[PDB]
């Protein structure tokens, strides 16, 4: 039996160039080339993308902010490109110390380097977000795109800036750093008595894992009414085919309840922004609000 | 009565309304809950029924309303097989020409879907200026067998997905000189062969037939599917 | 009662085992031999919790938690109440997890549709009996599985992680968790993008799929297909629990130090293992 885990046939055409809309055409590029390796999984055209204002200054001001941690790291090798390679992971850019507060006095080599980083990846972030509005919006597109990352955006905007702010040093923002972050997330737990007894830490992992149980349930439901066309969700929203109903009943019969078409993504896109959004409420009451979470998990 | 405490009740409360507002959304088909006579069952649930909506379908097609009024649009050839509720309902004929069970299929409407120009999303590769096989096997020209290992036909062209740029049907030529489509999720292609193991090689003719060689409709995707995914059941007796 | 379409699904036929003995429906739930099996085992564990509850002398299901055997046990079977429940529990777990799979392949039978579903809850249940199996048998006793409980399953998590020493380092745990995030990166996009397309500006009308596709390509160059996001979702949920087994399995049996020293192999490498300067020199 086909699985339809991959591609038995490829099949290539000319390159879609895409809606127009209100999209300004003076802002795509040409098209790239076509990969076979991708066309076994998915789609085999690359391209075109655009590119306008924003993500020129988004693109720009990512690369300054991934530059700034460059040359440190390079800095902190001196200059060896050996001991570059060898602690590569063993790197950190830190924050200014707790003695600097909220004070942009700290210099280069004491945390003012880290918050010339934060600035640019700052700019970028924000700057991508406007992206993913206009991009939408130039195709007629609903927002639910920019609005899901948000959510995203809510937690990193909590670990580095806002609850820094409210703690008022800088000091207790994360560093640039493979291991060196890893570490602040472990000593944030131990500091906090034990995010396990956080019930925002609950609830976030309870929609990570969610998340995971529900994609392999939607992306195998799809696979195996793909055999009837079901991928094409947009007119089996518009007109419920076998597909639809085959895959709402397998899921009524083992469950007791089922899905439509369109009410599975709504299922989808909340479980997943959940993840973000309890999980910045826990770490911004983190220190704030609760110094023990374990101390305080007893009383409630 | 900490932040905290005020924060982590507020969350479940708005988590209730959230899980109440998905579940009214996915109420807009399929419901109201009937009888197995086709009448309004009597519990609904303690969810209620979601207010309409319209989506505004492009290509002047119309608009969709949901929920609205439902119906098959067609006849279901089965019967009780119990007085009491909850058991199967059993084919009158021939469940795979009346389409019932694995070989069901919907009403769906009599158009070919399309693209986002206003063009046939499916088509025939001898009618799709450009396309080709870039990888892997090309079918055209193999032999088909059915899963009584007897060949019914073979290859003559491809139905692409033309915005994808994806196989979706072999068109095969019948012994008698017709043609029928087979979904690509359905067949084995192999170095010498085309395989498929859902349908025996006599029961190929009596897939639907479509009735443009250049375009199928949702309504004709729905009845080939159906009948061949129905093969498995209901073809098992000569599966060698 | 019935969905408006649901009545012509409801035929005879696709069960494994006893025919039409079991072939019928319980309001909306399908029966089948093995929903008999679920709720056998089911229900048999279930009275092992609250018997293991009246032996632990609370009904606060906060508190109650069933324990398995001490490490002196090794191996063997336990008095209930010394580790005995845990392990009849574990058995009808097991029973039950088995039991619905099973059940879902008759429904996809009688559907005519693919064994999708089944096959990736199997990688949920591998991912159980690699903590209450697999790994105790290994290390050679049923203690290091962890305890059945609300909270105490969770310290048993702690526990666990750090005697050796950050379970971050752990390699396999970096990629497990990379699937998990990238999972729930790539679930809130696919459904942001389907909703965004079916539900468009006011005075819209509906999107169609190559708007989909048009907006990703322009988001990020990009778009792998309304197939591809579906074989993509599926594979970073199974890969992110593959992993999650993987990384524990090799805990405490090929591997015993804290997983830090793991990466020593880098960093001590003879060549530039003395060069002076940076963070190990
Ligand atoms: C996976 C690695 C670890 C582990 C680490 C953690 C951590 C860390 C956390 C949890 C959390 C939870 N875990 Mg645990 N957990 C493990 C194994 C399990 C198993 C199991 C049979 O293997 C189960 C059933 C649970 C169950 C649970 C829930 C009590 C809770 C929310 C999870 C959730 O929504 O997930 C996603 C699934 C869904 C959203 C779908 C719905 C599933 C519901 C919630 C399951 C309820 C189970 C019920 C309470 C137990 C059975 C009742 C029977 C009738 C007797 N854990 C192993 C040992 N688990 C979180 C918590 O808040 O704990 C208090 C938490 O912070
Ligand atoms: C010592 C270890 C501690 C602990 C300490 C913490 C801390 C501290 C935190 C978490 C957080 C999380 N933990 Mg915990 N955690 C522990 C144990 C666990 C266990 C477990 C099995 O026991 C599990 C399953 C989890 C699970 C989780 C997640 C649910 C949650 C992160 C959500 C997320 O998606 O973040 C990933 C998503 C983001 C970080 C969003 C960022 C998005 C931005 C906008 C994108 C950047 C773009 C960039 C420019 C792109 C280029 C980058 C290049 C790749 C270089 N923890 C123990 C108790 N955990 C977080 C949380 O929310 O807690 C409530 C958190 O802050
Ligand atoms: C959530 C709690 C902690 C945290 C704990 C962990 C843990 C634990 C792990 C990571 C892992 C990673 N983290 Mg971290 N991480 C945090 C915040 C961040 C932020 C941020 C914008 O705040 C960034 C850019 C990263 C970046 C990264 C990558 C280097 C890596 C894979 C991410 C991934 O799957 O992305 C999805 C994006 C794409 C696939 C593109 N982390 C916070 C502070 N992170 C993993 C890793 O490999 O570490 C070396 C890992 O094991
Ligand atoms: C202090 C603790 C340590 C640590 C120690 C451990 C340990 C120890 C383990 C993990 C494991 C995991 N950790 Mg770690 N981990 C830490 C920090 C983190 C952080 C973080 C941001 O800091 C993250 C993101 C993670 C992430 C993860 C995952 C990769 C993984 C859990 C998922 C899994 O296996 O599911 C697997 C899924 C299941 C087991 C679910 C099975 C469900 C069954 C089949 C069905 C249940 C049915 C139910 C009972 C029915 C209810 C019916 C009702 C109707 C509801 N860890 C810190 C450093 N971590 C675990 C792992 O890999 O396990 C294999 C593990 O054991
Ligand atoms: C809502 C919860 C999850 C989520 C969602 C999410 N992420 C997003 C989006 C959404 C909805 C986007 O629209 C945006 C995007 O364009 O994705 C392709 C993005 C994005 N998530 C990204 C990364 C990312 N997301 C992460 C996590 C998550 N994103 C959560 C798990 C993580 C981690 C650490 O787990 C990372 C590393 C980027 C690929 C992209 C944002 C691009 C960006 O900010 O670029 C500016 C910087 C440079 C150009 C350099
Ligand atoms: C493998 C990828 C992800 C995944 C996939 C997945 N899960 C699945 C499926 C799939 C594809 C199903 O088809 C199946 C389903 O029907 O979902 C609705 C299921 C399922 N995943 C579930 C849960 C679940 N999945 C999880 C994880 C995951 N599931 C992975 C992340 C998790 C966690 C902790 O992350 C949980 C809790 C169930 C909702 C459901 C399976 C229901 C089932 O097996 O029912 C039969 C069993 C009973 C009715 C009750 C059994 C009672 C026992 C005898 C006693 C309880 C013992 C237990 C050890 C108690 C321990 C409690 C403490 C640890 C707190
Ligand atoms: C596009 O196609 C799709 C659909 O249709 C269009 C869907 O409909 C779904 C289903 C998904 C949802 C409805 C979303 C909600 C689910 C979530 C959040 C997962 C988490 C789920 C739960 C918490 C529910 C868990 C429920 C149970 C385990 C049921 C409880 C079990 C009982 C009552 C026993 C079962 C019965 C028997 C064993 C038989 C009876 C026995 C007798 C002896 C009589 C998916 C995936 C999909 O892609
Ligand atoms: C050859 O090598 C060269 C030099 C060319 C390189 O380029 C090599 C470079 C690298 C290998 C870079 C490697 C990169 C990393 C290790 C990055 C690792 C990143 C993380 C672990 C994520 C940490 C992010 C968490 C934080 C703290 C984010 C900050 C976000 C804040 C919301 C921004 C806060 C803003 C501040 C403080 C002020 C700015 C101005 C405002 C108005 C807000
Ligand atoms: C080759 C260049 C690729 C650049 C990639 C940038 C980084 C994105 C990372 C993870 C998210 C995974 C992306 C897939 C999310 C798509 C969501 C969806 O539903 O897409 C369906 C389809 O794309 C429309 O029809
Ligand atoms: C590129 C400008 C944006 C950066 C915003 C944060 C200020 C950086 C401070 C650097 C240290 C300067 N000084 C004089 C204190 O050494
Ligand atoms: C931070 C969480 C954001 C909510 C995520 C769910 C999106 C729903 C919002 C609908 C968007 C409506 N609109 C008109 C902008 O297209
Ligand atoms: C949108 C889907 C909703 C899923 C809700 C799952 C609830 C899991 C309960 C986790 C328990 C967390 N807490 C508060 C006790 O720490
Ligand atoms: C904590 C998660 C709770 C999920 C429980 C879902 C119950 C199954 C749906 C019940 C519908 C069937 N019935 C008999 C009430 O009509
Ligand atoms: C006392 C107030 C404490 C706030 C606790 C959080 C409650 C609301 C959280 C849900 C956020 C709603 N949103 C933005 C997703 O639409
Ligand atoms: C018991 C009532 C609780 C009310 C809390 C509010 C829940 C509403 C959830 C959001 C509704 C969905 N929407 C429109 C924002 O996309
Ligand atoms: C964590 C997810 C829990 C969601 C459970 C809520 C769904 C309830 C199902 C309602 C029953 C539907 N019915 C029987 C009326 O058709
Ligand atoms: C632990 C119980 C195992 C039951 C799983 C039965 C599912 C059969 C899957 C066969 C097809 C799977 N796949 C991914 C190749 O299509
Ligand atoms: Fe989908």
């Amino acid at each position: 039996e086909y699985q339809n885990i991959f591609t038995q046939v490829q099949v290539r055409g000319p390159a879609d160039l895409g809606m127009t809309e209100d999209v300004n055409l003076a802002n795509r590029s040409g098209v790239g080339p076509f990969s076979t390796l991708l066309g076994w999984f998915g789609n085999a055209q690359l391209g075109p993308i655009y590119l306008g204002s924003l993500g020129v200054l988004s693109l720009f001001s990512g690369l300054m902010w991934f530059f700034t941690i460059g040359i440190w790291f390079w800095y902190q090798a001196g200059w060896n490109p050996a001991v570059f390679l060898r602690d590569l992971f063993f790197f950190s850019l830190e924050p200014p110390a707790p003695e600097y507060g909220l004070s942009f006095a700290a210099p280069l080599k004491e945390g003012g380097l880290w918050l010339i980083a934060s600035f640019f990846m700052f700019v970028a972030v924000w700057s991508w977000w406007g992206r993913t509005y206009l991009r939408a919006q130039a195709l007629g597109m609903g927002k639910h795109t920019a609005w899901a990352f948000l959510s995203a955006i809510w937690l990193w905007m909590v670990l580095g800036f806002i609850r820094p702010i409210l703690m008022g040093s800088w000091s207790e923002a994360v560093p640039y750093g493979i291991f060196s972050h890893l570490d602040w997330t472990n000593n944030f737990s131990l500091v906090h008595g034990n995010l396990h007894y956080n019930p925002f830490h609950g609830l976030s992992i309870a929609f990570l894992y969610g998340s995971a149980l529900l994609f392999a349930m939607h992306g195998a439901t799809i696979l195996a009414v793909s055999r009837f066309g079901g991928e094409r969700e947009l007119e089996q929203i518009a007109d419920r085919g076998t597909a639809a109903e085959r895959a709402a009943l397998f899921w009524r019969w083992t469950m007791g309840f089922n899905a439509t078409m369109e009410g599975i993504h709504r299922w989808a896109i909340w479980m997943a922004v959940l993840v973000t959004l309890t999980g910045g409420i826990g770490i911004l009451l983190s220190g704030t609000v609760v110094d023990n979470w374990y101390v305080w998990g007893q009383n409630h | 009565f900490d932040l905290a405490s005020l924060a982590i009740y507020s969350f479940w409360i708005f988590l209730a309304g959230l899980i109440y507002y998905l579940q009214t959304e996915n109420m807009r088909e399929g419901y109201p809950l009937e009888n197995e006579d086709g009448t309004p069952a009597a519990n609904q649930g303690p969810f209620p029924l979601p207010k309409p909506k319209t989506f505004i379908l492009p290509h002047g097609r119309g608009t969709l309303t949901v929920p609205g009024p439902e119906s098959e649009d067609r006849p279901i050839a089965l019967a009780r097989t119990a007085v009491s509720e909850g058991f199967p309902h059993a084919p009158t004929g021939d469940p795979m020409k009346d389409g019932v069970g694995p070989a069901s299929w919907v009403a769906r409407r009599d158009l070919p879907e399309l693209d986002g120009h206003g063009h046939n999303k499916i088509k025939p590769m001898k009618a799709a200026a450009g396309f080709h096989v870039s990888a892997g096997k090309n079918p055209i020209g193999l032999p088909v067998r059915g899963c009584d290992l007897e060949i019914a036909g073979k290859v003559v062209d491809i139905w692409v997905d033309i915005p994808e740029q994806m196989a979706r049907f072999l068109e095969v030529e019948l012994k008698d000189g017709s043609t029928r489509l087979l979904p690509m999720q359905m067949v084995k292609v192999q170095s010498n062969r085309v395989h498929v193991n859902a349908l025996s090689s006599d029961l190929f003719a009596g897939i639907p037939t479509i009735k443009s060689p250049t375009e199928v409709t949702l309504l004709e995707e729905d009845k080939i599917c159906g009948y061949v995914a129905g093969g498995l059941m209901y073809a098992a007796p000569k599966r060698k | 009662a019935l969905l408006s379409f649901e009545r012509k699904y409801r035929v005879p036929g696709g069960t494994l085992v006893g025919g039409n003995l079991f072939d019928f429906w319980v309001g909306p739930f399908y029966v089948g031999f093995f929903g008999v099996a679920t709720f056998f085992f089911a229900a048999l564990g279930i009275i092992l919790i609250a018997w293991s509850a009246v032996l632990q002398g609370t009904w606060n299901p906060q508190l109650i938690s069933v324990y398995p055997p001490a490490l002196e046990y090794g191996l063997g079977g336990a008095p209930l109440a010394k580790g005995g429940l845990w392990q009849i529990i574990t058995i009808c777990a097991t029973g039950a997890f088995v039991s619905w799979a099973l059940r879902e392949v008759e429904i996809c039978r009688k559907l005519g549709i693919g064994y999708h579903i089944p096959f990736a809850f199997a990688f949920a249940i591998l991912a159980y009996l690699t903590l209450v199996l697999f790994r105790p048998v290994m290390m050679g006793a049923w203690g290091y599985a962890f305890p059945y409980g609300i909270w105490t399953h969770l310290d048993w998590v702690s526990n666990t992680g750090y005697t050796y020493g950050n379970f971050h380092y752990n390699p396999a745990h970096m990629i497990a968790i990379t699937f998990f995030f990238t999972n729930a990166l790539a679930l809130a996009l696919h459904g942001a993008l389907v909703l965004s397309a079916a539900n468009p500006e006011k005075g819209k009308e509906m999107r169609t799929p190559d708007h989909e596709d048009t907006f990703f390509r322009d988001l990020v160059g990009y778009s792998i297909g309304t197939l591809g996001i579906h074989r993509l979702g599926l594979l970073l949920s199974l890969s992110a629990v593959f992993f999650s087994a993987l990384c524990m399995i090799i805990t405490g049996t090929i591997w015993f130090d804290q997983w830090v020293d793991w990466w020593q192999w880098w960093v001590k490498l003879p060549w530039w293992a003395n060069i002076p300067g940076g963070i190990n020199g």
